[PDB]
């Protein structure tokens, strides 16, 4: 029983908390694709608009 | 594996900065070509005189 | 002066060369052994007219190799150990598998 | 041990290009002074940049 | 059991690890797409 308690405390010190990590994982995924879209599109339109 | 990856960190192609660079320099090349046409218009006007 | 066209041709050539370089970073990508290569740019040489900012254009000052020695050389020994100690363990596995039961 | 050794190599590598950088700055001093000497106040843009 | 040991030891030499090869396969496919886009742009000049 003491060993079970100990490994519980170990866990505590090291958490996947799967749900939090994957929720923030999806958030960051959306943010990533958004930032890349920003770069490509904005840079793009401005180039050939300005060159002309 | 760790040290190989540490070598790659500097050495390895990152594929994002390079892609963005590929676009950036296409813009530069276009800028150059168009500028040539402008000089062409300038000496066109001078010639037509 | 032929400057008007020459500025444009200088920049055009430099851009095309830099394009080749960045391509070379792309074309290899996956193959082990390569290191990323980066490019240098600078002003054209001083046919300065009569002075002032008559710079005449640009050129690419070669390409640089992103390369190292004091971790590059340090890599060989680690790979050596990787082979050797792995093999010591691996051969023993060659045998214990037969004689364990 | 060996990575501290390699830190020692990095020190030499750092000094190595410092020498040459200083040398080219000396050359730039020479050329910029010469160009202003002939320039009557006009100067090279490129060398002022490079310095 | 001798034969079983031999059978698996052969796999050690000959066989292929699915995961590594599929990963490399997808990655090289991406590299191909990169190279092709590179070509079509550069030809666009």
């Amino acid at each position: 029983d003491r060993a079970l308690g100990q490994k519980l405390q170990m866990s505590n010190l090291v958490d996947v908390d799967w749900n939090s990590v994957i929720s923030s994982y999806v958030m960051q995924q959306a943010a990533l694709q958004a930032s890349y879209k920003t770069f490509t599109d904005m840079q793009g339109m401005s180039l050939f608009q300005l060159n002309r | 594996k760790q040290l190989y990856k540490q070598q790659q960190s500097v050495s390895g192609v990152n594929l994002d900065e390079e892609y963005g660079n590929l676009q950036r320099y296409q813009q530069y090349y276009l800028a150059n070509a168009q500028v040539l046409q402008t000089a062409n218009a300038l000496f066109d006007a001078l010639l037509n005189i | 002066m032929s400057s008007l066209i020459n500025h444009a041709m200088s920049g055009l050539n430099a851009a095309q060369a830099a394009l080749n370089t960045v391509s070379n970073n792309i074309n290899n990508y996956n193959v082990a052994g390569y290191t990323r290569q980066t490019t240098i740019l600078a002003q054209a040489n001083s046919t300065l007219g009569a002075g002032g900012w008559i710079g005449n254009g640009v050129y690419v000052s070669g390409v640089q190799r992103e390369y190292d020695a004091f971790i590059t050389n340090q890599l060989r020994g680690a790979q050596n150990q990787s082979s050797g100690l792995t093999t010591r363990y691996e051969q023993m596995s060659k045998i214990d598998n037969l004689l364990a039961d | 041990r060996d990575q501290d050794k390699q830190v020692n190599i990095a020190i030499g590598s750092s000094v190595a290009q410092i020498n040459n950088y200083a040398k080219q700055i000396a050359n730039l001093n020479d050329q910029i002074s010469r160009m202003t000497g002939v320039g009557a106040g006009a100067s090279p843009n490129d060398l002022l940049d490079q310095r």
